[PDB]
């Protein structure tokens, strides 16, 4: 009927002027961009048949037609960002943007779709969605008393399509449609469904990924706790998302900091930090790194929690950019802490994995746990025991480690180590 | 002791077609 038709003949049935004959080359179409291997996309938009698909959009008394285009075109635009460009330069944004509001929920579900892709395109084709005036028909699709009276696939679709609208930066999305979209999105991240978590976290964690002020506008819609309680899922993806959106927040002020950790957001570090996928691994610890570079009293939190034996659990033995990771919080710990606070991290055994790092080949990551010894070694000056912390560094074999740095090809290192070496050893 | 950003992301376009 119309399976494997060729591109000739969806021309000649497209340019008849019988809008049944379209109707059919225009679905034969859609089945050809519809299949898994090498949609024939280019030889589509070569063709010209962009502009009929968007005229088509617009037959408000065949509905069929209508859907098949937008479906059509959907797939031209999860193609390359030239093609994307060429479905926008057929002025398919506001024929979606009508569309949206149209009385057959697939067609509305299609138009969500593609304008997902376009928006998905980048920055400046989501601005341009968004100067068409797609959010307040997107939202208002979503304002229902209760979301679960909505089809599965269409709020996943709508989800999407949202968060797509707050992804990308330089330049980050207008604060006007942040604002208008916030609200939807924090109900959204109250929904039961696992993909529309994921997506909602998504959204948030894009929307938390800028200045302060930015951050400012997610963390008072009140989204912190149950991130945290997402932070807490069993779904990978759900877990991944959210870790992400609170590790954006803490990279902001010691208030929203303090608002993560008064959530409960420590307690589930234990598992994040031993979780089996390295990737979780990683950004728990590039998490726990910008909480120790906080106040004292939030590394006193990150001690009560007993999340230390934790970063050196990481320190000891995990993938180079965990470890990297917490080098880095080891570091802030020691730039930020009180001297109890840097005696408590040497009495739960930093010295020897610390040491055990000044082995790589990354000078970045030496650079970093010189820091850090040189931290630990003001604070043993500071209670006279630095003569201690020298024969702990001297058995673990770091003694060896610093004076061969000496003759690091990189200026820093090579004064650090000299530093150390004259100072204490 | 500096706050420090996430690295940006190399996923520059999402976008998904319907099978």
């Amino acid at each position: 009927g119309t399976v494997n038709w060729s591109v000739e003949d969806i021309v000649k049935g497209i340019n008849s002027n019988n809008l049944e004959s379209q109707l059919q080359a225009t679905q034969a179409a859609r089945k050809l961009l519809s299949r898994e291997k090498q949609p024939p996309i280019d030889n589509i938009i070569r063709a010209g048949l962009i502009p009929k698909f968007v005229s088509f959009l617009g037959k408000t008394d065949c509905s069929p037609i209508q859907f098949e285009s937008a479906w059509a075109l959907t797939n031209i635009a999860s193609g390359t960002s030239e093609q994307t460009k060429a479905v926008v330069d057929g002025g398919a944004i506001p024929a979606f943007i009508s569309l949206l509001a149209s009385p057959h929920a697939h067609i509305s579900e299609q138009a969500v779709w593609a304008l997902g892709n376009i928006a998905g395109d980048g920055s400046a084709f989501r601005d341009l969605v968004i100067k068409h005036g797609a959010i307040d028909p997107l939202l208002a699709l979503l304002a229902v008393p209760d979301l679960s009276t909505l089809a599965c696939g269409y709020l996943r679709n709508l989800t999407w399509t949202l968060s797509n609208l707050c992804r990308n930066k330089n330049p980050a999305p207008p604060l006007d449609a942040v604002e208008q979209i916030l609200p939807t999105l924090v109900r959204l991240l109250h929904h039961n469904d696992p993909e529309v978590l994921a997506d909602s976290c998504w959204a948030i964690s894009y929307l938390t990924d800028g200045p302060n002020e930015r951050i400012e506008m997610v963390v008072k819609k009140g989204v912190v706790p149950q991130l945290v309680k997402l932070l807490g899922a069993t779904e990978l993806p759900i877990v991944t998302p959210a870790l992400r959106a609170i590790g954006n927040i803490v990279t902001g002020t010691d208030e929203q900091t303090q608002k993560v950790i008064d959530a409960g957001a420590l307690a589930v570090f234990p598992s994040l930090l031993t979780n089996p996928k390295t990737n979780i691994q990683k950004e728990a610890t590039w998490t726990m790194s910008n909480i120790t570079a906080g106040r004292q009293d939030q590394i006193q939190q990150v001690v009560n929690h007993g999340l230390v034996p934790f970063l050196v659990g990481v320190l000891s033995k995990a993938d180079f950019k965990t470890q990297k990771e917490a080098a880095w919080a080891i570091t802030n710990y020691t730039s930020g802490g009180t001297v109890e606070q840097i005696v408590y991290l040497v009495h739960c055994g930093i010295i020897e994995p610390l040491m055990n790092l000044l082995s790589a080949k990354d000078t970045k990551i030496i650079q970093v746990i010189l820091d850090a010894i040189s931290n630990i070694f003001q604070a043993a000056e500071k209670l006279g025991e630095t003569e201690k912390l020298s024969i702990m560094i001297e058995e673990c074999g770091g003694l060896d480690k610093i004076e061969a740095l000496q003759r690091h090809e990189n200026e820093s290192v090579y004064k650090a180590s000299l530093n150390l070496i004259e100072k204490y050893f | 002791a500096r706050k420090r950003s996430h690295s940006p992301t190399k996923k520059l376009r999402y976008v998904k077609r319907r099978f």
